[PDB]
């Protein structure tokens, strides 16, 4: 994952430079000193990229070159057991509906509807997460 | 300005342009081959069509084997 | 494999011979499966 | 040719407007040259049809032209850097902030109309011993000794110890040319003088834009607390007459009904107008007295009726 | 062994992946799309009653027409219950062949009817319409197994 | 020695074979189709809002709209078209072909992308649902500046539903970004290195990062606004930096928003030129760097939408606004290079793809004019800006998306959209578009601020407004040929029995059956370069694609 | 149904073999946390703008931060992160019950943190400062209460993962689920450290 990590490393370098230059040129040459909104946003997007790139670099150093990341790799090299990918599931739509109920409860300031929507979101997320772990009924 | 004129313009210029462009384009020979006339010889390669109507035992090809043609009828005609 | 294949004999009784077919509705024989299109149109 | 090539930019009436128009003409010339060459490239590569003479042989299949990429990534930087230098030199004359304005107009823009205060007037030739009022700038410090609780809270106020319903940032003046919904305000300014505008918003953000000034600013509620340089200056206004001005930021429903006028009159006309306004008179009366149409001639206070099909 | 004249390649597995230049098509059938759809609808659900796969062979069938009809019926996925109507306008010939399972279900009695339906429309000058009519008549004749 | 194929492929399918998939579908290909269909529905719904604006603005009086009804129209039109048609359809296209274009069977978290679509759909509906309320939808602008959005101004429920509708829809966009970025990083073909995956997949990858950087800020800002509206939280009180805080917060999201809307369709356009120019994408390594630079620069040039406020470090953002134009220039020149000396055949995908170049450039050229604050002063918040970002959006996310739809309709349906109807649709769109917005440059150059429900007859530019309305109704009817084409081509229309209905395809998505098998592949070729499908279909070109490459 | 077409012990398995390839769930959760960092960036921007516009006395006179209570809760959250990491170490092993113990005490200490935050909230509220009562109070409550909502969501994730461990055999997939939950908890504690340094020390 060398290139995958390097992408975020480059983004982090650019965003760190942007945050530093913005902070300096806003602390001086601005109406009211540091803007404190653009500065913080730039600093924490630098943090976004830094976190992602650091994790990717850790993984790249922990991993031997994959067929995906290896030039001149044959298809048979990567051929094998791919992992579990969830087949059909109707829990995502229920999660979306529950979050929509909570959202309308927030918009129309209805605490009862907010509570109902949060309970439904908990239920639907529980269903989605447990979907492929619920054991057979024990009777 | 000339409420009626503006309404007619906004309602008609799109229609006139649509008609002109449709005449230009929709009246062009399509990529679909022209219908095969009976008088002309059959130039297209042999065509075999099938219904896919029934369920064919198992979907997988292996195991079907070749039981045989077992022809059980016939007919003929000359138009 | 902790499951046993099911088999059922459902008491049948129209003979589902003029109407819907298993190709269109897979469980035509198992219950009321087709409403005349005239009903929906009207 | 200049008017047509300006793409409908009004000929400015201030030195700043003229300079901005010249920069716009130059930038549009550059943009049209770039667009012409690129469209020529597109319509010339459209001549690379799939010629029927093309046998079973695919095109040159090259891609990956490093020197050409370097040339075409160097030249755009040069073009935009020249444009940036011109932009900076023009920007320098965006607010010269001359500490000796010849007339200061307090432009306070409330929900769906304007008000102009004439904060101060000080002609360079020597005249107009006039000044702003500011007795009415009264604060709303909610510094009660005690609130709902019995003791301890001694709440001062939410924001910097004050309440959002403060309005102290607003400035008020003796001569207020308030604009009513049925009477378009007409800020009258002397020709040939330096006019400063101190910009403020009573309720919400909106935008003071005189299209013939070739410049707009956003009147914000509390620009000083928002680090906004609301106040901006105009070195001169050469041409006299009535110039429309408009609201160019979201105000609410009647955002399109905030049109005003900036009528530039001669310095003697401004003398007479200010004297007659110091005397108890309205803006229309003062305009009529100085022999200039009282109502906004570039715009009307169009119907308060919600629309045409409303049954009156 | 040779792939299509241009742009078609044999993949890692058996399937051959082909291409066509952007302007043109793939099927290249010399019939209107709508009456092709009509004949497909016939073959598909006007034959569901028959429960025997109905097939149409417009290609030429030379030499002994009956025998070539047999060995092209062999290509139907399940010739056991299959009804192949083959028309060669290069020879103005019609040949209908049946599988062993589709026999005695009215198929044999419907063969002259289907052939006549095809022939009338063909002499009228409508190959696809004649094929559709023959399929309809034959499918009506056949009874489910 | 002959195959038994149906006379015509199945038109629609058996009763009840689709409804349950939509509810339970975990297939990205079908989810991408749901995105495209639903996104276009919001395009038609959002587009209809502009026709009401166009009809009203054709004449100086308020013929049939009210001031607030018109105000709700551009808020929801701008909102619907951007956040419910433009941003949800990049993940519609990503879900459509991004797993195909990298050799993956599915996305990283395929129940998550199903959630993302439903979060998009239901989040979008509750935002548009402000209309059914008596007050109306969100009256404030799409930008939704701070004090106007406070509970004091625009107190209605529609404004609140708009805020929460974006929060719900925003989450789906964020989650979708996690799938595409995780899919690219993790799920890839055994030979597809990061520098050999197609440009579109690269563009979506960087776009996903922009989504992750930008949208969470919006959700933070929206909750802050929602807290201010429902709790008086003084978060955006003007006495604080509220007015400039929201603009800083919003535009920091906003400008990346207009680039996640742009970069994906730069990839689509970049996918279509090489296949129809019959030559490699000119400067592949340069385009990926150009895309990377644009995303890096877009984050730090957000405030050039706030030049009029007079509260930002004006020189800093202008410089980077001129700096972010250069990479987009490199991308534009590379596309021409791809077209250069190529056997161009202007099928309906190229026709739209070339149209993108023509419309985008003029919108782009006006973009730098806006990058100059002195020019941005007079022209800010006027119809010149309305004409700028429509020549750029419509160019980038209508011309290109249609090119993507026309390009990839066979690859997702197995049927070819009619070429003649496609050409009719394009020229109606092209002729219609240039009519409606070209005059809007002049319209706004002279005094006419945008978001104006009515104007005086004495005010000039009455003839331009009707000309604009004429163009929009040409655009209005231009969607009839397209909908008819898709409607009669999904179930009918020339079937494609081969991969690459457009020969000379690349990106490995043209190495599978045009309706791809579930899990995208039965055959993954040996990936060697940026054009795997082309290498497979034309082995003789393999050596040439390496020999002629360097010369340029 | 002889033995199985898919020779897998668990109906649910890792999304990709993590020994040779990246853990896909970990990649996804790390990216999402990087996004939540920008969410908290928006909150921090609000707080810092309010701080800048404050007239010298940033926390108004009525408000008085109870650092005596804010330090114990911060230390408890740090301890929660440490014990969560111990639970992760158990998860890497097959120690189902060790993971359960570590995560249960993690959940208990996170709940204690939430309750302490609520105690400080009610104390501040009765001592004047409230969301509608002050700009400081409002920004502080917005930031700290959105973090509190994130902590509550983390607690929900913890209990949900424990329920999942109770219903199916421990596998690499479930260990990865624990790992990503721990990533979320660590992100939550890191943003809490940032918020604590910003509110109580930087002030
Ligand atoms: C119009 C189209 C737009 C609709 C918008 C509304 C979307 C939401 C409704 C659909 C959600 C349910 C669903 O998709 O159908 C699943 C279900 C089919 O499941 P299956 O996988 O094929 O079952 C096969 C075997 O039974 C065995 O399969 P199994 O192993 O998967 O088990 C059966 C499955 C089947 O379980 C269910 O059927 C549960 C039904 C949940 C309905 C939720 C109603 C939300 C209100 C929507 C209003 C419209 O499993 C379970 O989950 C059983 C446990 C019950 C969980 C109940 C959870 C309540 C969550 C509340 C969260 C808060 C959300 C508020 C918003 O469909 C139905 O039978 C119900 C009909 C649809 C409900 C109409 C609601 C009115
Ligand atoms: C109120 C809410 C309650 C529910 C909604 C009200 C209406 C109930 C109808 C049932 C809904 C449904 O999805 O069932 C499908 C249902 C057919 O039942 P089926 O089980 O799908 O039958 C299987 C097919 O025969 C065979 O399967 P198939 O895969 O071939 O499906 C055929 C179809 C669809 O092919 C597809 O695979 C399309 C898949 C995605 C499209 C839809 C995405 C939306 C999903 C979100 C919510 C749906 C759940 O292909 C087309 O012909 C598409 C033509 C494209 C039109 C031009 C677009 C530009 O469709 C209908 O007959 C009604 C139309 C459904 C939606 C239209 C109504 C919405 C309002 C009008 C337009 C909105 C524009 C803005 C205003
Ligand atoms: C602000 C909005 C909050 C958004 C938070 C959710 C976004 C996270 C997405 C990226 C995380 C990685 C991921 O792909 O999620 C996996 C999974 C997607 O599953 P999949 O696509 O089918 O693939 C299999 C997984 O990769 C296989 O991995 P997995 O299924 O095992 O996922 C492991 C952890 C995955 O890791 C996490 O997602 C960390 C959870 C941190 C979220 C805590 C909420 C903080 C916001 C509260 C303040 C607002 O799953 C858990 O066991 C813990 C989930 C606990 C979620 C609690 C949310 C409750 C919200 C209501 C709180 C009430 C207080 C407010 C009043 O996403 C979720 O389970 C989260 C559900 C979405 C909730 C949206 C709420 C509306
Ligand atoms: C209105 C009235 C409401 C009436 C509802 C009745 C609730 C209580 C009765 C059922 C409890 C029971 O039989 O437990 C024995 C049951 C014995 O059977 P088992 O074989 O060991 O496992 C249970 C199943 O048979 C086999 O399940 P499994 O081993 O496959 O694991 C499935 C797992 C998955 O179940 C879940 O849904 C767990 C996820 C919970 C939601 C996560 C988010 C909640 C928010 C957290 C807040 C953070 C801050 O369920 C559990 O956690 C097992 C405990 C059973 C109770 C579940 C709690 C509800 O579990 C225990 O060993 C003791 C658990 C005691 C906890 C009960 C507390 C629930 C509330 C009590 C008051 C009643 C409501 C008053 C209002
Ligand atoms: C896909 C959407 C998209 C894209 C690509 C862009 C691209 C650009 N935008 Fe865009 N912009 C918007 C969408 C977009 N914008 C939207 C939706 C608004 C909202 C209006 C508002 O609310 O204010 C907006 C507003 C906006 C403003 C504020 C206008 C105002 O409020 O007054 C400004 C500058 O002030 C600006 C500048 C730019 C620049 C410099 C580019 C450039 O990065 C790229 C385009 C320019 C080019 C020049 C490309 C062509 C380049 C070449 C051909 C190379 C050679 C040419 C040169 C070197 C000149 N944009
Ligand atoms: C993707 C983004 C996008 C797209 C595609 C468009 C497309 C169009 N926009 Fe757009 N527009 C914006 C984004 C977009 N716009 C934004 C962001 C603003 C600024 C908002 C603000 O500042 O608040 C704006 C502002 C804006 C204004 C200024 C409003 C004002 O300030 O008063 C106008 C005025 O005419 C306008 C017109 C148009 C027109 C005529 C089209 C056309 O190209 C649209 C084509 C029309 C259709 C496709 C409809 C035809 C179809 C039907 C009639 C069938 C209907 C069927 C059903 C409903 C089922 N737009
Ligand atoms: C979006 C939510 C809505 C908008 C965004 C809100 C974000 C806030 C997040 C966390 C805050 C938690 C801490 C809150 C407690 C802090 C103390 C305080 O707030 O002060 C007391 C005041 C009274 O003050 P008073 O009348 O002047 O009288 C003083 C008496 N002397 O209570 C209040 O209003 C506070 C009540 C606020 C409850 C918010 C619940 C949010 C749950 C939403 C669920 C998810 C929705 C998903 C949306 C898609
Ligand atoms: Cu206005
Ligand atoms: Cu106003
Ligand atoms: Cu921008």
């Amino acid at each position: 994952m060398h290139i995958e990590a390097r992408l975020f490393e480059i983004l982090t370098a650019f965003f760190a430079l942007a945050a530093v230059v913005y902070a300096v040129l806003t602390a001086m040459f601005a109406t009211g000193g540091v803007e404190w909104a653009g500065t913080t946003a730039l600093v924490l997007t630098t943090g976004l990229t830094l976190i992602t790139g650091t994790f990717f670099r850790f993984v790249a150093r922990r991993l031997d070159t994959r067929p995906e990341d290896y030039e001149d790799a044959e298809i048979s090299d990567g051929a094998g057991e791919l992992g579990f990918f969830a087949p059909h599931s109707w829990w995502p739509i229920l999660i979306s509906l529950s979050f929509s109920t909570a959202a309308v409860g927030a918009a129309l300031w209805l605490p009862w509807l907010i509570a109902a929507g949060v309970a439904f979101v908990i239920t639907s997320v529980c269903g989605l997460v447990f979907e492929y772990y619920w054991g057979p009924e024990k009777h | 300005m000339s409420t009626a004129l503006t309404h007619g313009l906004i309602g008609g210029v799109p229609l006139v342009l649509f008609a002109v462009l449709a005449l230009i384009f929709l009246t062009r020979k399509g990529p679909h081959p022209d219908t095969y006339k009976m008088s002309d010889p059959w130039t297209h390669a042999p065509i075999l069509w099938a219904a896919e109507e029934p369920r064919e035992h198992g979907h997988g090809g292996h195991g079907h084997d070749s039981h045989g043609v077992v022809i059980g009828g016939g007919a003929s005609g000359k138009w | 494999m902790s499951s046993t294949q099911d088999r059922s004999q459902l008491d049948p009784e129209v003979e589902r011979h003029t109407g819907v077919d298993v190709e269109d509705v897979p469980s035509a024989e198992w219950g009321w499966s087709h409403m005349p299109i005239g009903v929906m149109h009207i | 040719w200049s008017d047509a090539l300006a793409l409908g930019w009004p000929t400015g009436i201030t030195p700043e407007a003229k300079l901005n128009r010249e920069l716009w003409i130059g930038s549009v010339i550059a943009s049209f040259a770039v667009g012409a060459i690129v469209w020529g490239l597109i319509f010339w590569t459209s001549a690379f049809h799939r010629k029927k003479a093309t046998d079973t042989e695919l095109p040159r299949q090259f891609g990956y032209n490093m020197p050409l990429e370097l040339t075409l990534t160097v030249i755009p930087f040069l073009i935009i850097s020249v444009l940036f230098y011109f932009t900076v030199v023009v920007q320098e004359r965006m607010m010269h902030k001359d500490p000796n304005p010849e007339v200061v107009i307090d432009v306070t823009a409330f929900q769906w109309n304007w008000k102009f205060g004439y904060q101060k007037i000080a002609f360079a030739d020597g005249s107009f011993d006039y000044d702003g009022a500011d007795p009415e700038r009264k604060e709303a410090m909610t510094s009660r000794p005690e609130g709902k609780d019995e003791h301890g809270i001694e709440k001062v106020g939410p924001i910097r110890g004050m309440t959002p319903e403060d309005r102290t940032y607003l400035n008020f003046d003796k001569i207020e040319t308030l604009g009513t919904s049925s009477e378009i305000p007409v800020l009258v300014l002397p020709a040939g003088k330096r006019i400063e505008f101190v910009l403020n918003s009573a309720d919400v953000i909106h935008g003071f834009w005189v299209p013939e000034f070739l410049f707009k600013r956003d009147v914000l509620p509390e620009p000083k607390a928002n680090n906004s340089d609301n106040v901006f200056q105009v070195s001169e206004i050469q041409q006299t007459g009535a110039f429309v001005g408009r609201c160019t930021e979201m105000c609410g429903t009647f955002h399109a009904m905030m049109n005003f006028e900036v009528r530039v009159v001669e310095p003697n006309d401004f003398k007479a107008y200010i004297d007659q306004r110091n005397a108890g008179k309205t803006n229309a009366e003062a305009l009529a007295a100085i022999n200039q149409p009282p109502l906004a001639i570039t715009t009307e206070p169009f119907e308060s009726r919600r629309g045409e099909l409303v049954p009156q | 062994e040779l792939d299509l004249p241009y742009g078609s390649a044999l993949t890692s597995s058996g399937r051959i992946s082909a291409v066509t230049e952007p302007g043109e098509l793939s099927v290249h059938y010399p019939f209107p799309t709508m009456d092709l759809v009509v004949l497909d609808d016939a073959l598909k659900y006007g034959s569901r009653a028959a429960k025997a796969r109905f097939a149409v062979y417009i290609g030429p069938l030379g030499a002994d027409t009956a025998a070539t009809a047999r060995e092209i019926l062999a290509n139907v996925p399940t010739p056991e219950n299959a009804v192949l109507l083959a028309v060669s306008p290069d020879q103005r010939a019609i040949e209908v062949v049946y599988g062993a399972d589709v026999k005695g279900r009215g198929i044999e009695s419907a063969a002259p009817l289907g052939v006549s339906a095809a022939a009338a429309s063909f002499k009228e000058g409508n190959l696809i319409d004649g094929l559709i009519s023959a399929v309809r008549v034959m499918s009506a004749g056949v009874s489910p197994a | 020695e002959l195959e038994a194929r149906r006379p015509f492929p199945e038109r629609m399918g058996p009763k009840g074979n689709l409804i349950y998939k939509l509810i339970t579908t975990t297939d990205h290909k079908l989810i991408g189709i749901m995105y495209c269909v639903v996104c276009f529905a919001f395009f038609l719904v959002g587009g209809l809002m502009a026709l009401f604006m166009r009809t009203e603005l054709a004449m100086p009086g308020l013929q049939f709209l009210s001031n607030e009804q018109f105000n709700q129209l551009f808020t929801m039109h701008g909102t619907v078209m951007l956040l419910f048609y433009a941003t949800p359809i990049v993940f519609g296209f990503a879900n459509l072909v991004l797993p195909l274009q990298i050799g993956a069977p599915d996305v990283a978290f395929p129940r998550l992308n199903a959630l993302s679509f439903w979060l998009f759909l239901f989040g979008a509906l509750i935002a548009i649902a402000g209309f059914i309320t008596p007050g109306g939808a969100a009256d404030f602008g799409w930008t939704a500046y701070s004090p106007l959005t406070d509970a004091i101004h625009s107190p209605g429920a529609g404004g609140d539903l708009w805020i929460m509708g974006l929060a719900v829809g925003g989450l789906g966009t964020i989650l979708g970004g996690v799938n595409m970025i995780t899919t690219v990083v993790c799920m890839r073909a055994p030979g597809m290195t990061m520098f050999r995956m197609p440009i579109f997949t690269w563009n979506i990858l960087v776009t996903s990062i922009l989504v992750l950087i930008a949208f969470p800020i919006l959700t933070a800002a929206l909750f802050g606004l929602a807290a201010d509206r429902h709790l008086g939280a003084h978060i955006y009180d003007p006495a604080n930096g509220g007015v400039l805080l929201w603009q800083h917060l919003f535009w920091f999201f906003g400008h990346p928003e207009v680039y996640i809307i742009a970069l994906p369709f730069f990839g689509i356009v970049s996918e279509i030129f090489p296949v129809f120019s019959r030559k490699p994408i000119f400067g592949y390594t340069t385009l990926i760097y150009a895309t990377l630079a644009i995303a890096a620069l877009s984050v730090a040039v957000w405030a050039h939408h706030m030049y009029a406020t007079g509260a930002v470090l004006l020189p800093f953002f202008s410089f980077m606004t001129f700096l972010i134009a250069v990479p987009t220039g490199i991308k534009f020149f590379n596309w021409i290079g791809t077209m250069w000396k190529g056997q161009l055949t202007f099928e309906t995908p190229m026709l739209f793809s070339v149209g993108f170049l023509i419309t985008f450039l003029l919108g782009g050229l006006s973009g730098v004019l806006l990058a100059s604050p002195p020019l941005d002063f007079h022209v800010t918040d006027s119809y010149f800006v309305i004409a700028h970002f429509h020549y750029v959006l419509f160019g980038t996310i209508v011309f290109a998306t249609y090119a993507g739809i026309y390009f990839w309709f066979p690859k997702m349906t197995g049927r070819l959209l009619d070429e003649r109807l496609g050409k009719l649709h394009f020229w109606l769109t092209f002729i219609g578009f240039h009519t409606t917005f070209l005059v809007q440059h002049w319209l706004g150059d002279e005094g006419m601020p945008r978001r104006y429900a009515d104007y005086l007859p004495t005010d000039g530019f009455t003839t331009l407004n009707v000309i604009s309305t004429v163009g929009a109704f040409i655009l209005g009817v231009s969607m009839l040929p397209f909908v008819w084409n898709v409607f009669k081509s999904w179930r009918y229309g020339e079937p494609v029995t081969v991969d690459d209905p457009w020969g000379y395809g690349n990106s490995l998505e043209w190495a599978t059956s045009c309706p791809p098998p579930r899990h995208n592949f039965t055959e993954l070729p040996r990936i060697r370069s940026e054009r795997p499908a082309f290498e497979l279909h034309y082995p003789h070109m393999v050596e040439r694609m390496r020999a002629e490459a360097h010369v340029g | 149904m002889t033995s199985a077409v898919g020779t897998s012990g668990t109906a649910i398995t890792s999304r990709v073999h993590s020994l040779n390839r990246p853990n896909m769930v970990s990649v996804g959760t790390i990216v999402w946390l990087s996004s939540e960092l920008m969410f908290f960036a928006g909150l921090f921007a609000m707080y810092f703008t309010a701080r800048a516009q404050a007239g010298g006395a940033w926390p108004p006179e009525p408000t008085e931060l109870n650092l005596a209570l804010a330090v114990p809760v911060t230390l408890v959250l740090i301890a929660s992160s440490f014990t969560c990491q111990m639970g992760v170490f158990a998860a890497e092993r097959g120690d189902v019950f060790g993971l359960r113990r570590w995560y249960v005490i993690t959940f208990l200490m996170g709940l204690f943190f939430v309750l302490g935050q609520g105690y400080e909230y009610i104390h501040l509220v009765e001592h004047g400062t409230t969301i509608p009562g002050s700009a400081y109070g409002s920004v502080f409550y917005l930031a700290t209460g959105f973090h509190g909502l994130h902590v509550i969501g983390g607690l929900v994730a913890f209990v949900l993962l424990l329920a999942r461990t109770k219903m199916s055999k421990f596998t690499p997939a479930q260990a990865t689920a624990a790992i990503v939950v721990s990533y979320y908890w660590h992100f939550v504690d890191i943003v809490w450290i940032a918020l604590f340094a910003t509110i109580y020390f930087v002030r």
